[PDB]
This record gives structure tokens, sequence and C-alpha cells, in this order.
């Protein structure tokens, strides 16, 4: 009878273990969509700073 | 009390022969049946954490 005890403990310790790396599957492709469109913004961001001056430089 | 000299002699030493055959027996079993909750109290311990 414990034997049959023990076992049903650790099914759940799998059921608990997939649904958390699961959830953790789901985040990590969050992360990686986003924190390349913030490298788009970035890239962006420092072509601008360069373009403003570059225009300036040669008004004068 | 010599009466129960008597009982305590002859019914100990059934008990200790009870015992110790069971013992034999069962001290194996105990170990198999006592080992086997400690599992619980870590298939436990680790359900909570997760």
């Amino acid at each position: 009878a414990l034997e049959v005890q023990l076992e049903l403990l650790e099914k759940e310790l799998v059921n608990t273990k997939k649904l958390s790396q699961g959830c953790n599957r789901k985040r990590k492709h969050y992360q990686m969509e986003v924190g390349a469109r913030l490298a788009e913004a970035e890239v962006k961001f420092g072509q601008l700073l360069q373009s403003s001056i570059q225009c300036r430089v040669a008004t004068l | 009390t010599n009466d129960i000299q008597r009982d305590l002699a002859k019914k100990a030493l059934e008990c200790n022969k009870l015992e110790n055959r069971v013992y034999d027996l069962v001290r194996s079993s105990y170990e198999q049946r006592n080992f086997l909750i400690k599992k619980i109290s870590h298939a436990w311990k680790a359900l909570q954490t997760e």
C-alpha cells in the first residue's frame, strides 16, 4: 500500500515539473521577441543622434 | 507475586521468542516500510517548492 501511495506523489512532481518548464518556455520567446525590437530601437536612436549632428555641422 | 513470577517467566520468554522471531522477519520489513516513509517526506517537500 505504501508503494502505491509513494508513486502517486512523484507523478505530481512530474506534472508540476512540465507545466513549470512550459510557462518559462512561453516567457523565453517573449523575451527574445522584444529584446530584438529594443535592439532595433537603439540602433535607430544612435543613427538620429549622429544624423542630427552631421546636418548641423554642414549648415554652418 | 510468585504466580506472576511464573507468568513473567513463562510469558516473557514466549514474548521474547515471539518478538525475536517477529523482529528477524519484521525489522527487515520495518526498514522496508520506514525507509519508504522517508520518501514521502522528500516527495512532499519537493512538491511544495514546485
